[PDB]
């Protein structure tokens, strides 16, 4: 079957959407309209210690957004967040 | 190449690596 990354991040839980919700807006203060750009990725990549360029972000929100505004947006935050962090069975 | 982040990785230094 597919969209099993997704049904999770429909569904998930109080306890983990809310702290998406809380991780989101410090990645995100002065982008757009609260979206995590480019920009705002970088910031915090310098901080591990690495500073690449905008393209290598850009490449990284095309891959989990599409719909025009090239941001990623709350779900989106969200929804990058459990691909990366595998299920529990 | 260096290029990956987890979700706890990623969220352990968003609120941890000199922010909180
Ligand atoms: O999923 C893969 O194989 C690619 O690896 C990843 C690299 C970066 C991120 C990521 C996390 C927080 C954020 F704010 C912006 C990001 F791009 C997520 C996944
Ligand atoms: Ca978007």
């Amino acid at each position: 079957m597919d969209d099993i990354y997704k049904a999770a991040v429909e569904q998930l839980t109080e306890e983990q959407k809310n702290e998406f919700k809380a991780a989101f807006d410090i990645f995100v203060l002065g982008a757009e309209d609260g979206c995590i750009s480019t920009k705002e990725l970088g910031k915090v990549m310098r901080m591990l210690g690495q500073n690449p360029t905008p393209e290598e972000l850009q490449e990284m929100i095309d891959e989990v957004d599409e719909d025009g505004s090239g941001t990623v947006d709350f779900d989106e935050f969200l929804v990058m967040m459990v691909r990366c962090m595998k299920d529990d069975s | 190449r260096r290029v990956r982040i987890s979700a706890d990785a990623m969220m352990q230094a968003l609120l941890g690596a000199r922010a909180k």
